[PDB]
């Protein structure tokens, strides 16, 4: 929410 | 923490070369929100998820690993997007990660 993650 | 060196061979998935893991962190993010770091001032790039059977898993990457370098490029003081871009260069099928693991 306040800490995005990204799929790689 | 213990230093590990992993060599990921990306998988072709449509037009893209994918790595099979997710990242959180970066100098532009709130380090206090990182559930994986020992030190909550650590603004580094962390592995937040690993796809079962994917390139990252096969290479030995584990959830919670801190990414120190990708192909010799320093990852300790980059933004989240800069990290994403470094890991996903379409011209690079093989990426070597220097990580630390608790």
């Amino acid at each position: 929410s306040r800490w995005p993650t990204s799929i790689l | 923490a213990v230093v590990q060196r992993v060599e990921i061979h990306k998988l072709r998935q449509g037009e893209n070369l994918i790595l099979g893991f997710s990242i959180g962190g970066g100098i532009d993010q709130d380090p206090s929100q990182n559930p994986f770091s020992e030190d909550k001032t650590d603004k580094g790039i962390y592995v937040t998820r690993v796809s079962e059977g994917g390139p990252a898993e096969i290479a030995g990457l584990q959830i919670g690993d801190k990414i120190m370098q990708v192909n010799g490029w320093d990852m300790t003081m980059v933004t989240h997007d800069q990290a994403r871009k470094r890991l996903t260069k379409r011209s690079e099928e093989v990426v070597r990660l220097l990580v630390t693991r608790q």
